[PDB]
């Protein structure tokens, strides 16, 4: 199966996509739009 | 064994509280050489939660060829559910004593087993006038729709 | 039971003292839902 | 008969697989992309406002290749994760 | 019933090991024919009840390995043997029969303390109780340290061997005399009460995977005394590699090159298991000593090319060879239900097992995917297997063409279309008002 | 921030958020509960009841899967109650109080060996006050501690604490595992000796985990010749030593 | 809904039925039962209970992504539901394993209050019955319902000392009210107690 | 006396609570029946209500099937409260709400 630091390095790299992705957002919505 | 007051066995149809029940047993007597129906006055059957709810006395009720057959009449089990036992304790000083014990749960009333509102005489305001706002409600619907302003 | 101060910020990171800043900031346009968040908080 | 089995049963061809298990986790991937991105497609042609037939007549032959290409995904990762078919 | 009386036996040989978990017993004979008439057929003579415990009968002629037909039947019982060439009026022909019972003896002081070394008592026929007049006999038990009769014809051990002969002429059907004997055994003891196999074949993983259940119980000495936990720590402390009666740690011999193990028990996992070299080690949770459960579960996944070949007459018809038994080295299974799943697609073609079983069933159980109708399950069911006995491969020929093959994706794909035309009407529906 | 919030976030979650209940992590694995339950569910009948302090209920029934008295959902104080009185009354007490609702096994948490720290023997003040309020006359809570008003589980204890069902219940045995009977324990940090543990006359051990931290007995049927569990005791085990004087046992009137 | 066990309080006893929240436990034997027959997969039901409060997790991430982009825009939505995916508070209750009321009720909460602030700031009739039926929903998983039912007045109460009325508020608080309090009543558990 | 004959012990049950006579509800319901009737007759000789703007072009066959749903979701209530499960009563809500819905949004866009 999986280990646990991978399952670590796996939660860790989600959510800093997940955080990555929403700043992206609320940039492209906050320059393109009033 | 025992049983619903209309002989359906437990396992049919498991007990409630308030629910007809009947219990039997048969006692042999030994004498040397074979077996006869034991003849006696003073047996007690008693169902317990963890103190005596029902003692009675068993009276005899039919016979046989080696035993003799007691059984309670028709009691009512009470209304408090839980893990009950049936026991039947003969113990004569001077016989051998015999123990017969079982351990059943009296369920409580299910909500299917209730009155209905249409059995009760004092429901049956609250049912009509639930029919009533019901069929008023359905015709103000077609009223309001069909008619305009 | 109550409980310690740093539990507040064991639990939540960074978002301790934002949530009063905004608190506030929904304190200073008051709509109606705001009003609902403001006695949540 | 036992004894004509057991003597047919050692016949030179083994069981081969068609796709290896170990490149079983790769196709997968692959077939995920896909199954993502002509699918993505579908949904979006719905709400263009052009004719209902239009709409339908892509709608059908973008779903009869997300759904084909899905089935395979779907196998590939069932068989990937531990739990065979 | 009464066979015909037209053998005359001038030897019996029976030896009886003691040594494991089971009886095994063996019949050297020299038969001899009398009646005159040529005959092709043998009785030999079971009790009763070890009539009912028979875990493998086989005959087979002295000279070679030829093994004779043998079965059983189907208020002493009988089985039948059967010759290739009916013997002349007078012949000699010598034989040796071959049996196995899953009986064993029972603790003779039934409660023994955690290390006292256990006793067993086990009883049956002294003198030969055959089917016909025998003209010479004998009789040895082995594979105990130290033997003892029980109210005693009597026996002169020879070294751990206990050999009495009554070899004047003994009339048939000598079923009059009863042999109690009690024995030395230091072993665990150990019966599987139920066994619940299943082995699942994918052609798509292309990987045979082996799920066991095991209901087992040690049936050797109680425990005296309860069970003290400082007992057992103090054995551990100084007691290296003493043989005992309980069971400490199990040995399960898997198919070469297996992967994937895991040990599984009813409440959880176990974490007390050890793979090496086509082998498993497992612990319990609890040292099962005598007159204790344990129901567990052993799995493992194998590679589906060393168990499937494929014939070569139509390239859409395959065979497989899948072993009966894999478990512990020296065990007794009282049932025995041996399932195989195949493909949602496949068609059982033929079967065979080499041991009778009792029931033969198929049906289809449906499994993760599976949404047309399940994979097809055929259960045998056995009754008195024993451990290293009870070898052999059960066959299953099938049929598996390529259209189904092909079909679990077809299904799923189905499946996702349905709902993604079902997305798209309720989608594409005006119901504003 | 943002990213060190999500790396303090992990941190926590696998820090101290995850960790297991049943198995209980120089830093091997404790799995006692599991092999005592299981033990109970494979090696007892299957009606049996078995009688253990409020806290375990819920997972003495759903993995040993046999008849409890309390859960952890405690609805009934007083059974609770009943159920405390009888892990500190005298072992004649606890056998009536518990046959009588029909108990077979008794099952108890010791964690002297290895340090748990959460054992039965930490929580025994509250068995004592819960069935204080019910019984006051019976079950004090002034006559567990010392002289001085000290809980002590030493040789100094009371001899109230002492003759109690969950001490000899607890510490049977203990005092012979180290050799020297210098067995020290480990959460309360007191030596104890063999002479420290009364015997058990009512009670038998029918298992203990492998780091002696479930320990579970079993309640013994009645004198079939119909006398006390503790004369039998007495003559079994004070044998070597009897009074074999004639004189008259100055009964009362045979009814 | 009848079940009376004896293997719990021996003499006595437990009825369960009166003394016991059935909305984490339908849940999981609907999903098993759905699972089982709709699509192919015949999951165990321990892997349905050890695995529900992560499945849950993100129906309680949409939750609060719907829940804020009422109160201000998308992107703080969005922002909100990344927080709560894997903020310790909730993880610390939510862990594969725990499978008690929380798990299912942090999730209803959140999507009672989102209907409940859609039907305060629209009027609408519907909203306010979708708000009403979520909350029997939780009034039937966690014994915490009584958050709700003294929050929702408390809002209304103060739009009322502010001098906010509008006719949108009595029909969104008339609605719920009307609904809900009779949908809570029908739980054995939670029987007449709103009324005295 | 402690082995020989005991006195015997019956369970005392409480006395189930009473239900009014049944002349005195019967006047009750009659009251509702007379109250229900005077409110349809307030509606249909009020000048309210009048039954005119009657759609009978093709929007008609709407209008009934609006009607169907609605009196039929009360005929479901009806069977369910005479003993119906609920499973069977969930289904038959899916199977008469599904045209149903489309029926009735159908004829509120053609009744203006
Ligand atoms: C939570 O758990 C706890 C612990 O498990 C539960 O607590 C137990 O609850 C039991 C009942 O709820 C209770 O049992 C009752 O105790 C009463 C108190 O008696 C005490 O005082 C007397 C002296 O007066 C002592 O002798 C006795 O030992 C106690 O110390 C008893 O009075 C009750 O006896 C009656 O019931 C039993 C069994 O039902 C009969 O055997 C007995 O003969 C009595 O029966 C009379 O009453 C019943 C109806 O109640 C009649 O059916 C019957 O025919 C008898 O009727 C006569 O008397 C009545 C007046 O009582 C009269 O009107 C009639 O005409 C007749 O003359 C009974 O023994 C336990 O003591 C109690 N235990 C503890 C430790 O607290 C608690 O219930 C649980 N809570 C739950 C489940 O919600
Ligand atoms: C929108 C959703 C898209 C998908 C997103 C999520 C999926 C990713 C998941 C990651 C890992 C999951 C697997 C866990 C590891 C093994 C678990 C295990 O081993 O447990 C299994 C349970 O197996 C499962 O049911 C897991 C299902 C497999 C998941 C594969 C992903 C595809 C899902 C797509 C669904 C499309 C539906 C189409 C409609 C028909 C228990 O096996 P067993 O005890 O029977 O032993 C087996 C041994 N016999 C057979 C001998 C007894
Ligand atoms: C509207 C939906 C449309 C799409 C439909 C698709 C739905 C999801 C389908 C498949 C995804 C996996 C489903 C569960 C498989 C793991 C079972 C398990 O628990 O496996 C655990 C392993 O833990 C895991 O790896 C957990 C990670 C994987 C699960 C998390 C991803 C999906 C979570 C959301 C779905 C949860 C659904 C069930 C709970 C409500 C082992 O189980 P075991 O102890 O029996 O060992 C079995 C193997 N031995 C016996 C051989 C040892
Ligand atoms: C709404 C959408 C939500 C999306 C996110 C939801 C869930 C994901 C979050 C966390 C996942 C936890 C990961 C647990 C893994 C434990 C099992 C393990 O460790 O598997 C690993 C293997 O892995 C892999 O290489 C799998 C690689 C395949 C990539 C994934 C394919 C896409 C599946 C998703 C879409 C499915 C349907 C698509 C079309 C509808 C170990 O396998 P093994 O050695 O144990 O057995 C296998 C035995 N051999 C080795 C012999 C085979
Ligand atoms: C546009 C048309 C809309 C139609 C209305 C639609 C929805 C109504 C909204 C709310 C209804 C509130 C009243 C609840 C009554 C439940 C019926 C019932 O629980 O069954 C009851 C069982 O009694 C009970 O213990 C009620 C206890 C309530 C426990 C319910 C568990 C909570 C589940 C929460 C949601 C779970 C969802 C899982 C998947 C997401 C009767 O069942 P029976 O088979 O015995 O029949 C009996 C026929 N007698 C009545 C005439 C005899
Ligand atoms: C683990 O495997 C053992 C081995 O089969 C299971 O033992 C069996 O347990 C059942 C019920 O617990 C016994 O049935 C009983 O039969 C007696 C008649 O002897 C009857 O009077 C009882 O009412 C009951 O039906 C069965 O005899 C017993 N088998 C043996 C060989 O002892 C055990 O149940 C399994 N445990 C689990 C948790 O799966
Ligand atoms: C052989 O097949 C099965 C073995 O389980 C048995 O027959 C079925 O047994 C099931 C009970 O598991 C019944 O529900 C079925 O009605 C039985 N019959 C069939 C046709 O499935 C039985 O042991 C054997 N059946 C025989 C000899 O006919
Ligand atoms: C029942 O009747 C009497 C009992 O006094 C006696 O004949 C015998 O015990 C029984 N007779 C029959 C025919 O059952
Ligand atoms: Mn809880």
């Amino acid at each position: 199966m999986i280990s646990d630091e991978q399952l670590n390095s796996l939660a860790i790299t989600f959510g800093i996509v997940m955080m990555t992705l929403i700043v992206i957002y609320h940039a492209v919505d906050s320059t393109m739009s009033p | 064994v025992h049983s619903h007051a209309d002989g359906t066995s437990y396992d049919e149809e498991p007990y409630k509280i308030k629910d007809k029940v009947i219990y039997s047993v048969g006692f042999s007597e030994w004498n040397g050489e074979e077996w006869l129906p034991h003849i006696a006055d003073d047996i007690q059957f008693e169902l317990r939660q963890v103190d005596p709810y029902y003692r009675l006395t068993l009276s005899p009720s039919g016979n046989d060829s080696e035993t003799q057959y007691y059984t309670t009449g028709e009691f009512i089990l009470p209304d408090r559910h839980g893990v009950f036992t049936f026991l039947t304790d003969y113990r004569k000083i001077g016989l051998s004593f015999t123990t017969d014990k079982d351990v059943k749960a009296i369920r409580h009333l299910a909500n299917d087993e209730y009155p209905r509102s249409w059995e009760i005489s004092n429901s049956w305001v609250y049912i009509s006038a639930i029919c009533g706002v019901i069929v008023a409600w359905i015709f103000f619907v077609v009223s309001f729709v069909t008619t305009s302003s | 039971q109550p409980v310690s101060w740093p539990a507040f910020f064991f639990d939540t990171h960074f978002l301790i003292w934002l949530f009063p800043a905004g608190v506030f900031l929904l304190f200073l346009d008051l709509k109606d839902e705001h009003v609902f968040v403001i006695a949540y908080s | 008969t036992y004894e004509q089995l057991y003597k047919e049963f050692h016949s030179s061809k083994s069981f081969q697989p068609f796709i290896h298990l170990d490149t079983q986790p790769k196709f997968a991937i692959c077939g995920l992309i896909v199954t993502l991105a002509v699918l993505s497609s579908a949904l979006f042609a719905v709400g263009s406002k052009s004719s209902y037939i239009k709409k339908l007549f892509f709608y059908t032959i973008l779903s009869v290749i997300g759904s084909l290409f899905a089935g395979l995904t779907t196998v590939f990762a069932s068989n990937s994760f531990g739990v065979y078919v | 019933y009464e066979p015909p009386a037209t053998w005359e036996n001038v030897d019996y040989k029976r030896t009886i090991d003691v040594s494991n978990a089971y009886i095994s017993e063996t019949i050297e004979i020299t038969i001899k024919n009398i009646a005159s008439e040529p005959a092709t057929e043998y009785f030999t003579a079971f009790e009763s009840g070890i009539f009912s415990k028979v875990s493998f009968f086989s005959a087979y002629f002295t000279n070679e390995a030829t093994f004779l037909n043998s079965q059983l039947l189907a208020e002493i019982r009988y089985g039948i043997i059967q010759f290739p060439n009916a013997i002349s009026p007078q012949e000699e022909v010598s034989l040796v029969i071959k049996s196995f019972y899953n009986t064993v003896g029972i603790p003779y002081p039934e409660h023994v303390g955690m290390s006292e070394e256990q006793h067993l008592l086990w009883e049956t026929n002294r003198l030969p109780l055959s089917a016909y007049d025998t003209k010479k006999a004998s009789f040895t038990l082995i594979g105990s340290s130290s033997f003892e009769e029980y109210h005693p014809l009597l026996g002169k051990a020879n070294g751990n061997s206990f050999e009495f002969g009554p070899w004047e002429d003994i009339p048939r059907f000598s079923s009059n005399e009863t042999l109690a004997i009690v024995y030395s055994h230091n072993a665990p003891l150990n019966q599987v009460v139920n066994l619940r196999r299943d082995i699942w074949l994918s052609h798509w993983a292309s990987t045979i995977q082996f799920e066991e259940y095991y209901e087992l119980t040690n049936k050797a000495a109680k425990l005296s005394k309860g069970f003290s936990r400082l007992e057992l720590m103090k054995q551990i402390q100084t007691q290296n590699m003493r043989q005992t009666h309980f069971v400490t740690v199990l040995d399960m011999l898997l198919p070469e090159g297996a992967t994937d193990h895991y040990f599984t028990d009813l409440v959880g996992l176990v974490s007390t298991s050890h793979a090496e070299r086509d082998h498993f080690f497992i612990r319990p949770r609890f040292p099962i000593f005598g007159g204790w459960n344990y129901n567990f579960t052993v799995g493992w996944t194998n590679k589906l090319s060393d168990f499937l070949h494929v014939s070569s007459g139509s390239d859409e018809k395959f065979v497989a060879s899948i072993p009966i038994l894999n478990g512990p080295p020296d065990t007794v299974y009282d049932n025995v239900e041996l399932s195989v799943f195949l493909p949602e697609g496949a068609e059982i073609f033929d079967i065979d097992s080499p041991v009778p079983f009792t029931n033969v069933s198929i049906e289809t159980q449906k499994s993760y995917f599976d949404l047309n109708k399940g994979h097809v399950k055929l259960t045998f069911s056995y009754r008195n297997l024993i451990s290293q006995v009870a070898n052999g491969q059960v066959l299953i020929k099938y049929d598996y063409p390529k259209s189904s093959f092909f079909k679990k994706p077809l299904s799923i794909a189905c499946y996702i279309f349905t709902a993604l035309m079902g997305v798209f009407v309720l989608k594409t529906l005006n119901m504003n008002v | 921030y943002l990213y060190l919030f999500v790396f303090h976030s992990t941190w926590v979650t696998r820090t101290a958020y995850s960790s297991p209940s049943v198995v209980l992590p120089k830093l091997a694995l404790i799995d006692d509960f599991r092999e005592a339950y299981y033990w109970l569910r494979m090696n007892s009948d299957e009606d049996s009841k078995v009688a253990a302090w409020w806290d375990y209920g819920y997972q003495i029934g759903g993995m040993a899967d046999r008849t409890t008295l309390v859960d952890n959902n405690t609805w009934n104080n007083t059974h609770i109650a009943i159920v405390g009185k009888a892990m500190a009354s005298p072992e004649e007490k606890s056998y009536e109080i518990l046959k009588e609702h029909d108990v077979d096994y008794v099952l108890v948490i010791f964690g002297g060996l290895i340090g748990f720290g959460g054992d039965d023997i930490n929580k025994f003040l509250w068995m004592i006050r819960i069935s204080e309020g019910i019984w006051p006359e019976e079950i004090k809570e002034r006559d567990f501690y010392t002289a001085e008003g000290e809980y002590r589980v030493d040789a100094r204890a009371s001899e109230t604490m002492r003759n109690s069902l969950l001490y000899k219940m607890s510490y049977k045995d203990f005092p012979q595992l180290f050799n020297g009977g210098q067995a020290t324990d480990r959460v309360r940090q007191q030596m104890i000796t063999p002479l420290d543990v009364p015997p058990l006359d009512y009670f038998d051990e029918v298992f203990t985990s492998e780091n002696w931290m479930v320990r579970i007995y079993q309640l013994k049927k009645d004198d079939a010749q119909g006398r006390t569990l503790r004369d039998v005791g007495e003559l079994t085990r004070s044998s070597t030593k009897t009074r074999r004087s004639i004189k008259r046992p100055e009964l009362g009137l045979r009814v | 809904l009848n079940w009376f066990d004896d293997r719990t309080w021996y003499p006595l006893g437990r009825v369960t039925g009166g003394t016991l929240y059935p909305g984490l436990m339908t849940t999981s034997a609907f999903i098993w039962h759905a699972l089982r027959n709709w699509l192919g997969l015949p999951i165990d039901i321990r892997n349905v209970c050890v695995l529900f409060a992560p499945l849950f997790s993100g129906v309680t991430a949409w939750a609060t992504y719907e829940f804020t982009k009422e109160i201000k825009d998308a992107s703080a939505g969005l922002l909100a539901a990344g927080f709560i995916a894997i903020v310790p508070g909730y993880i610390s209750r939510s862990v594969a394993g725990s499978y008690d009321n929380e798990a299912i009720a942090i999730t209803l909460l959140m999507v009672t209050f989102m209907f409940w602030i859609k039907a305060q700031k629209t009027g609408s009739i519907m909203h306010a019955t979708c708000a009403a039926l979520f909350y029997f929903y939780m009034v039937s998983a966690w014994g915490g319902y009584v958050f709700i039912t003294n929050l929702i007045p408390l809002h209304v109460f103060l739009l009322i000392l502010m001098g906010r009325y509008s006719s949108k508020l009595y029909s969104a608080y008339t609605t719920w009210y009307a609904i809900g309090t009779v949908a809570s009543m029908q739980i054995p558990f939670v029987g007449f107690l709103p009324i005295r | 006396d402690k082995f020989g004959i005991k006195p015997e012990i019956h369970h005392i049950f409480h006395a189930e609570p009473k239900r009014v006579a049944k002349p005195i509800a019967v006047i009750f319901v009659l009251i509702i029946f007379i109250t229900i009737l005077s409110l349809i007759v307030t509606w249909l000789n009020s000048c309210a209500a009048a039954f005119n703007n009657i759609p009978t072009g093709v929007t008609a066959v709407y209008f009934l099937g609006f009607i169907a749903t609605i009196v039929g979701f009360e005929v479901i209530f009806a069977r369910y409260y005479l003993g119906t499960s609920i499973f069977e009563t969930l289904f038959s809500s899916l199977y008469l709400g599904a045209p149903g819905l489309l029926t009735s949004t159908k004829f509120l866009r053609s009744f203006g």
